[PDB]
């Protein structure tokens, strides 16, 4: 009763950080490749089609943050349980999250569906021009449970060191979505709604794999059954203690990017075009970090389960090192090949280079405050990972951008310095928790 | 993408 992933988790923290992060970074990246595909197919459809997607953006990101957040709590809870050699607890978190996926998932469907037609009118939609917005959001919400179930299944797997089969789910989902996108949109001639049916149908297949894995094959470490089910008030508090603040965190990172564009619109439209494009390019370097963060949580949780800080500190500190040296390469590439990177994303070329030479430099500082939030979720304290994210993106990143604006260079100058301070605050606070554990 | 985080991070 011990799989390969468990032996990684219950082993050398340095070995665990790497061999879990790589397939995660892969999985995180292959799905980003989809967003670029679906990004270029939808573009050619016309002005009217992009207006339905952009309106269906908050509801999508809203139910992605929820699904992913619940998965983070699941991943962290199972990881901590397995670290403490508690199978009976680990098996019981897997079942608890599966029921929560049903509750959270379907509720998202039945709550949003009757409210989706007023959402558009509230924003000021015409009724015929944005009549696709309701049709696009209808298809996605019809699988809002599948999205959550997929995330939970992914959270269950990476929570027991099974990042390889977790990667498979991310690839199979993005791959099918990639091949069905041109067929549904263009070949079958469904238009923008075809992209929704492609995403829907692809997630169904992923769940079929996920279900086959932990319901049919059952070749996973944990045992999933209801035969002697014990509804726990503690496991429920556990998953939500990380999950709920995780959902708000993923929202806050993008709910602050709006204010950054507001400081770009105030300093106007030609400036917002420069900011948005430069931001999209620079933010691509976050994808490798996200994998490291997903791997950090899994290993600092197992170390917290094994109750030894030297392992928890090693994995969390090793995580920063690799993420530092990964961004070191990324930043250099973007700064050196700036005109080359601009050409592909601009089909304002001069103002973009002025950004892509200064702005991306904050990517190097990021891993400090990010691995800390990751291990904060690893030990189970998500409320601290949330308040550190609020401090970073909304308080410092935005606050400095407004302090410099009251030209356009002050926007990147605010984002960098604001994220520089937040990294310093984040790393120190992460260190303090370690010493507090060493004294516990 | 979907699993996990947000991301996108693209339009
Ligand atoms: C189960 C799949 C969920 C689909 C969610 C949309 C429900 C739309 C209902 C009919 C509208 C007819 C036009 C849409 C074509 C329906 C194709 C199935
Ligand atoms: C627009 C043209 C590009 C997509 C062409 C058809 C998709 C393949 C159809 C499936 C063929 C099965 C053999
Ligand atoms: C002993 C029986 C096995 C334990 C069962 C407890 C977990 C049930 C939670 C929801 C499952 C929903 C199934 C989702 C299937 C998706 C297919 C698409």
């Amino acid at each position: 009763k011990t799989t390969k992933g468990v032996q990684l988790l219950r082993g050398d923290p340095k070995k665990a950080i790497v061999r879990l992060s790589i397939p995660m970074m892969i999985g995180m990246s292959v799905q980003t490749l989809y967003n670029l595909a679906d990004g270029i197919w939808v573009s050619g459809l016309g002005p009217e089609s992009l207006a339905a997607v952009g309106l269906f953006f908050p509801v999508f990101m809203g139910i992605i943050a929820l699904a992913a957040g619940l998965g983070v709590g699941t991943s962290s809870a199972i990881a901590r349980r397995i670290g403490a050699r508690d199978k009976e607890g680990a098996d019981n978190v897997a079942v608890h999250s599966l029921i929560l996926s049903l509750i959270l998932g379907v509720t998202i469907t039945i709550t949003m569906l009757p409210a989706i037609d007023s959402l558009f009118r509230s924003m000021g939609a015409k009724g015929e021009a944005v009549e696709l917005a309701i049709e696009y959001a209808r298809v996605l919400l019809a699988g809002a449970f599948i999205i959550v179930f997929n995330n939970v299944g992914n959270g269950i797997l990476r929570g027991e060191g099974d990042a390889n089969r977790a990667m498979l789910a991310m690839v199979l989902g993005s791959g099918l979505n990639i091949v069905l996108d041109p067929i549904f949109i263009y070949t079958l001639g469904f238009g923008v709604v075809g992209a929704a049916y492609a995403t829907l149908l692809s997630m169904v297949v992923t769940s079929l794999f996920i279900a086959y894995w932990l319901f049919v094959k059952r070749d996973t470490y944990v045992d999933i059954t209801l035969r002697d089910f014990s509804p726990s008030r503690e496991i429920l508090k556990d998953i939500l203690r990380v999950g709920l603040p995780s959902s708000l965190s993923q929202l806050s990172m993008s709910i602050a990017m709006f204010f950054l564009n507001s400081v770009a619109i105030t300093a106007g439209e030609n400036g917002v075009a420069v900011f948005t494009s430069a931001w999209r390019i620079t933010m691509l370097g976050i994808v490798p970090i996200l994998g490291m963060a997903a791997a950090t949580t899994s290993v600092t949780g197992a170390a917290y389960g094994e109750r030894n800080v030297e392992k928890l500190e090693t994995a969390y500190l090793y995580a920063i090192k690799i993420a530092f040296m990964i961004e070191l390469a990324v930043v250099a590439f973007i700064m050196l090949f700036a005109p080359q990177v601009a050409y592909l994303f601009t089909y304002i070329k001069g103002d973009l280079i002025s950004a892509l030479r200064t702005l991306p430099v904050f990517l190097v500082l990021t891993p400090f405050g990010m691995m800390t939030s990751a291990m904060f979720q690893g030990i189970g304290e998500g409320e601290k990972s949330l308040i550190l994210t609020i401090f970073r993106t909304l308080v410092m990143q935005v606050g400095f951008a407004y302090i410099f604006v009251h030209g356009l260079r002050g926007v990147w100058i605010g984002i960098v310095i604001g994220n520089m301070v937040a990294a310093i605050v984040g790393f120190l606070w992460g260190r303090m928790r370690i010493s507090a554990l060493k004294k516990t | 993408x979907v699993y996990s985080a947000v991301c996108a991070a693209a339009a």
